């Protein structure tokens, strides 16, 4: 959990570092940023051609990314020092041995669920809220709306 | 009302320094988690608040 | 650039992205302090 | 009378029951001229399918009679009022409207449908056959219980009669939809429609008149 | 051309199979422990 | 043209199978291959002298 | 022979009581961050939906304990049926039904000169109930005070409900102030004590859960202005452009670079 938490962290600061080094004058690629194109691509802030139009929601992204950090940071430390050693006789539930299959299976299932919403999470964003970055649109790159996804299996196999 | 919301985000640093500075220290002694419980819970209280203060007059200044 | 409410809090943001080295350094110091048992 | 050696026959004066058949259960008219319930182990399989057809008939039948009724009375509006043309609305551009107003059910998936009544009717009937939420020992046939909420048989004569009205109007019931399947399949009309054809003309609009003499090289 | 590239298809996937099916036989036990 | 060729490549075929012969070459080496350690399994497990239930494998 | 059984196959029913009664239920905290012992003595558990949650000493002893459980129960009951009846007919009418007055604070105003409220007997029949203002208030107020005497009198008239039967004037007799059982149980799934126990805590969870939402739609209704089936459906079609955020920001905000 803790680690978790310095992986949030370091994408939050980031991105706080990365907007405020940002001039308009010139283009992403032109000022050494990795992951503000990343939002860029997901259609945020951007508009036709390319061109960088609104800074607020990559700032909004680093802000709740620094605080959830913050947050995991405390549970990993409150679980690393003055929690249960072992957790397999007080909470059963979270409790596993490394040799039992069952219950490793169990986690491997409950986490590849996870996994599964997330992905469903992005397709969400292509189709209801607004879309993503296009850049094989008509009249030039655009943030488009994905209408009619390909889910043809000699598509997806090829 | 910048002011005031410069100034609940300065107190938000200053909380955040305290707890990141204090909460370990509190943690890693014996027989002290089970006492200064108040002190921490009141921290990370006043924590919350001041992030949803300042997230609330965000609105205003931008 | 941050918004103009953000401008006096820049010096903060740019000195945040070191602190996971510093954590790797003060797992470092506090071995070192226990005297690596 | 509808138990015991004095009970009505299925043929009237001429009453010869065979062995088997003392009078014990409901609708025993004394029809077996097959043999096929002597073994009292497929006549008790046999007395809990007629049962559960008979229920599902009368259901059935009271389905098909009233969206036709309500669209021809002009009183609502479905895309497809007939019984054997209701699946189809699925496929249509607005989807499944119930009773024709887009803010019912709105229905736009057959796969969804499809899903939802396999999981659902699977777990019902494995309460229905084992028992679930509303009981565990209960009668396999005629439970009770939460399933006979305003108590009409608490009496044992009453419940005997009210078995045996219930298998009547089933058998009924059966024969109805019976007649519907058929008669929808010779005359590519609903119910209600060949109902009103028959009484408009009844010499005229008949199944012998109409369809028999093209029965045989000619078509319908 | 064609018979050439069926052959080699052929024994690399002769080769390839054999590899999997022998790791997959019990190959965690083949060794000198008590 | 001139002479002839396969002409595939660059193209983006499934597993590189542009021949039913290709396909039904490598179905039937791993069919075969496949069918003969299938029989096996049941003797090279009682070699360990312990039943496959679930605690058999290398643990730790 | 039972009257319950499990929802998903044989013996498959595992009622676990001891989650929600006794000294090991579980508490408003976690384990590591709250001591058993903390917890008020008056709160020992006996109760259903018993979180051991009351930080500003309001259960003084078992009466004050009682009193304030049957009024969290009556406002629970009332939250329930308020939650859905101002939820349900604003979607109806929004999905393209024929609802006058929709939304939960006007409907009272709907009918103030000659507005007739319609009532839709979902699926079936969409009703046009014409009972004036004045007539709907007098019949409303002689039912509710009716009922309301009779739940305080702990006595009512003869009548037949379902299950129960014909009861006359004697029933009333030994029934509970809160679960009065008998002819207000007609389907009878009060029958076995484990069944009657997760029976209660459910009901007390989900009445918390629809006060807390009802508080929600007072606020909503106060600040947004619009009913509560209109802000999800607003949120669910976008969720970054419509909330409360970008609500309270009354003018448009310039870019930044
Ligand atoms: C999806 C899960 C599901 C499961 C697990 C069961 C399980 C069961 N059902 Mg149930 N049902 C289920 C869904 C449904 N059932 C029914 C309606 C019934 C009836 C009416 C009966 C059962 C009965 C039974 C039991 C034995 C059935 C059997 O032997 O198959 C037999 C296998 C077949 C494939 C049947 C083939 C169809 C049949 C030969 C005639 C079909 C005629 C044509 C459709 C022509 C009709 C057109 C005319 C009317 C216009 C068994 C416990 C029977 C029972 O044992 O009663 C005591 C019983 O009589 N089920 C419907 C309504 C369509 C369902 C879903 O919608
Ligand atoms: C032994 C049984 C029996 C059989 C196998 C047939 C067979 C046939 N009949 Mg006949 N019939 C039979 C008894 C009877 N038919 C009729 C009266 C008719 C008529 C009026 C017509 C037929 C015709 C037909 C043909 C199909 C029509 C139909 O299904 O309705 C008959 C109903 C069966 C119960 C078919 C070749 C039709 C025909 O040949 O068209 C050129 C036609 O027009 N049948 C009567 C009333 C006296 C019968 C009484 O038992
Ligand atoms: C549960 C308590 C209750 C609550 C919170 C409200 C709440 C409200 N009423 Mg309602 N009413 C309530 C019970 C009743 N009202 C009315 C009849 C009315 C009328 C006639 C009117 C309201 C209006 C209003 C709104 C004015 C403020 C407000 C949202 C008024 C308004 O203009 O709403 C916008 C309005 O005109 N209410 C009756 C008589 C049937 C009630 C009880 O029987
Ligand atoms: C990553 C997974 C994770 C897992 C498996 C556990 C597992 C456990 N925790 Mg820990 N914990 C975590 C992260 C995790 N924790 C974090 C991030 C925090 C900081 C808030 C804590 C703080 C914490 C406390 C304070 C306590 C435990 C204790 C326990 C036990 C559960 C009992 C309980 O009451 O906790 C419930 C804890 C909650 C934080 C409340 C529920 C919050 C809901 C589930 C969150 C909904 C968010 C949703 C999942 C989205 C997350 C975003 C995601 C993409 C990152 C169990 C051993 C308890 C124990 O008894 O220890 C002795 C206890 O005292 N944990
Ligand atoms: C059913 C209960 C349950 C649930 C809901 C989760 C859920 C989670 N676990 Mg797992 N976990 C469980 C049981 C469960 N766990 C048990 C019993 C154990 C044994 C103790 C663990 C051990 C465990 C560990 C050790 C860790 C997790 C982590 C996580 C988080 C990984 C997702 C993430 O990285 O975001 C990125 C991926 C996404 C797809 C985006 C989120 C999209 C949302 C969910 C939709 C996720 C919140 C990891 C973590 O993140 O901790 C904070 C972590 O390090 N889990
Ligand atoms: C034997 C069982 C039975 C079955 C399988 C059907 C099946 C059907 N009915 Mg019929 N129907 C029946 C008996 C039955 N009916 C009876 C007894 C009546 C008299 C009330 C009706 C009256 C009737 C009407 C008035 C309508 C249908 C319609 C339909 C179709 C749409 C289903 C739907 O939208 O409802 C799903 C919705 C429900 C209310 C399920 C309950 C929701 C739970 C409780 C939550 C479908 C072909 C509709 C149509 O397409 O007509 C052509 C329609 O408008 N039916
Ligand atoms: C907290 C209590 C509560 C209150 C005060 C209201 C209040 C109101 N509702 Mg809401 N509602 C509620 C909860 C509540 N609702 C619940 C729980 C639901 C179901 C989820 C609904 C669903 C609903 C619908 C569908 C509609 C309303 C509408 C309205 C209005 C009624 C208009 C009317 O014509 O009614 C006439 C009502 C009746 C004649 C009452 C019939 C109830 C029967 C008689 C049950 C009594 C049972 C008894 C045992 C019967 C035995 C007799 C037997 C022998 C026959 C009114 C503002 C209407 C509207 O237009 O508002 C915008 C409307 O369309 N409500
Ligand atoms: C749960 C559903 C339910 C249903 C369907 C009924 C249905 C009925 N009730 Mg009962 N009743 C119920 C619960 C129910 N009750 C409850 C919870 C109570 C409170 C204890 C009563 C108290 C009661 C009284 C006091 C009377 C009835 C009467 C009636 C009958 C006459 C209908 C009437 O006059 O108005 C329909 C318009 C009807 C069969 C009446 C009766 O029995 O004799 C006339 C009557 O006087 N009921
Ligand atoms: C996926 C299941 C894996 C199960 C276990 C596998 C064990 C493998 C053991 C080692 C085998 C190594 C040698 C393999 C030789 C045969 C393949 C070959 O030469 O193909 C060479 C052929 C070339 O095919 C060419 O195609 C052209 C047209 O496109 C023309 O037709 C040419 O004539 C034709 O030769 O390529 C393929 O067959 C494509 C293989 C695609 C494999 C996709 C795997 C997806 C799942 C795994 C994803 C991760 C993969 C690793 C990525 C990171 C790597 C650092
Ligand atoms: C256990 C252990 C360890 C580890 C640890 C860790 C890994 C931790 C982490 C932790 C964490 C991970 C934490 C975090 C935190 C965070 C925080 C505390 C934050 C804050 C923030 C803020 C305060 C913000 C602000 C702002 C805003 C709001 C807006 C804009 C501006 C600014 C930015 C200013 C070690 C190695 C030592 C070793 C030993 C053991
Ligand atoms: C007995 C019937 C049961 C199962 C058989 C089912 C499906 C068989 C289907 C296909 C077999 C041939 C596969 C050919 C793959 C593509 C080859 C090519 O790309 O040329």
């Amino acid at each position: 959990v803790a680690h978790a938490g310095l992986i949030v962290f370091w994408a939050g600061a980031m991105n706080l570092f990365e907007v405020a080094h940002f001039v308009p004058e010139k283009p992403m690629y032109e000022q050494g940023l990795i992951l503000l194109p990343h939002l860029a691509t997901l259609g945020y802030g951007v508009g036709p051609g390319g061109e960088v139009i609104d800074t607020y929601p990559y700032f909004v992204s680093g802000v709740l990314h620094l605080i959830s950090s913050a947050v995991l940071g405390f549970g990993g430390v409150y679980h690393s020092l003055v929690g249960p050693e072992t957790l397999e006789e007080s909470f059963p539930f979270f409790g596993y041995v490394w040799k039992d299959k069952n219950k490793m299976t169990t986690i491997l299932g409950i986490h590849l669920i996870v996994l599964g919403l997330g992905a469903w999470l992005l397709v969400w964003k292509a189709m209801y809220f607004g879309g993503i970055y296009d850049t094989w649109a008509p009249g030039g790159g655009d943030v488009r709306i994905i209408t009619n996804p390909t889910v043809s299996p000699g598509v997806i196999f090829g | 009302m910048l002011l005031i919301f410069q100034l609940a985000l300065f107190a938000f640093i200053v909380v955040s320094f305290l707890l990141v500075v204090g909460v370990p220290v509190v943690l890693a002694t014996p027989e002290g988690w089970a006492e200064n419980k108040g002190t921490v819970f009141s921290g990370i209280g006043i924590w919350f608040l001041l992030v949803f203060l300042v997230g609330i007059l965000n609105s205003f200044v931008v | 650039k941050l918004p103009e409410a953000y401008a006096p809090f820049d010096p903060i943001v740019d000195v945040l992205p070191v602190i996971p080295v510093l954590f790797l350094l003060l797992a470092l110091v506090w071995q070192a302090s226990v005297s690596f048992r | 009378e509808w138990y015991g050696p004095n009970r009505p026959q299925f043929l009237g004066p001429f009453s010869n029951p065979p062995s088997y058949l003392k009078g014990e259960f409901p609708g025993d008219y004394g029809w077996d001229t097959a043999g096929l319930s002597a073994d009292p182990e497929t006549f008790a399989r046999y007395r809990e399918l007629e049962v559960i057809h008979a229920r599902w008939a009368m259901l059935g039948a009271l389905g098909c009679v009233t969206p036709e009724l309500l669209q021809r009375n002009g009183v609502a509006n479905f895309g497809e009022a007939v019984w054997f043309k209701a699946g189809a609305q699925i496929f249509q551009e607005g989807g499944l409207d119930y009773l024709g107003n887009p803010s019912l059910i709105h229905a736009q998936s057959i796969v969804a449908i499809l899903l939802t009544q396999l999981v659902l009717m699977g777990l019902i009937e494995g309460y229905r056959v084992n028992g679930g939420p509303a009981g565990e020992g209960l009668d396999a046939l005629y439970p009770g219980e939460a399933f006979d909420p305003l108590g009409l048989a608490d009496d044992p004569d009453t419940f005997a009669e009210l078995k045996v009205k219930e298998l009547k109007n089933g058998r009924l019931a059966m024969v109805s939809m019976l007649g519907f399947g058929v008669q929808g399949l010779i005359t590519r009309k609903g119910p209600i429609e060949n109902l009103a054809d028959h009484l408009a003309a009844p010499d005229a609009t008949n199944f012998w008149v109409d369809y028999a003499p093209k029965s045989a090289g000619i078509g319908y | 051309m064609l018979t050439l590239k069926i052959f080699v298809y052929t024994v690399v996937t002769f080769f390839v199979s054999l590899f999997i099916f022998g790791f997959l036989s019990n190959d965690p036990g083949r060794n000198p422990g008590q | 043209l001139v002479d002839d060729r396969l002409a595939g490549e660059g193209t983006g075929k499934i597993l590189g199978i542009n021949d039913p012969s290709l396909f039904w070459a490598i179905t039937i080496v791993f069919t075969i291959v496949w069918g003969v350690f299938y029989v096996s399994t049941r003797e090279i497990d009682a070699a360990s002298d312990r039943e496959n239930d679930d605690d058999f494998g290398l643990t730790l | 022979v039972s009257r319950s059984g499990g929802w998903l196959g044989s013996d498959s029913q595992n009622i676990n009581l001891d989650k929600w009664y006794g000294p090991d239920r579980v508490l408003y905290l976690p384990g590591g961050l709250l001591a058993r012992d903390e917890i008020n003595p008056v709160l020992n558990g006996t109760l259903p939906g018993d979180y051991g949650y009351d930080p500003l000493g309001l259960a003084k002893d078992a009466e004050t304990l009682a009193k304030y459980r049957a009024n969290e129960l009556l406002h629970a009951r009332w939250a329930m049926l308020a939650a859905a009846g101002a939820i349900i007919p604003e979607g109806l009418a929004a999905n393209g039904a024929d609802v006058k007055g929709a939304t939960w604070f006007e409907t009272g105003a709907a009918m103030l000169n000659g507005g007739t409220l319609n009532w839709f007997a979902v699926p079936f029949v969409n009703f046009n109930n014409p009972l004036p203002l004045f007539a709907v208030v007098a019949i409303n107020v002689a039912l509710m005070a009716a009922a309301e005497n009779y739940r305080r009198t702990e006595d009512g008239p003869a009548g037949y409900a379902p299950g129960v039967g014909k009861f006359d004037e004697s029933v009333y007799s030994n029934m509970d102030n809160l679960y009065p059982g008998g002819p207000f149980d007609p389907l009878g799934l009060a029958d076995d004590p484990e069944v009657l126990a997760e029976l209660k805590v459910k009901e007390i969870k989900n009445g918390r859960l629809a006060m807390v939402s009802f508080l929600g739609f007072a606020v909503q209704a106060a600040v947004t202005g619009e009913g509560p089936y209109a802000n999800w459906s607003k949120h669910v079609a976008d969720p970054f452009g419509y909330n409360l955020l970008t609500i309270l920001s009354s003018e448009d905000r310039a870019a930044v670079l």
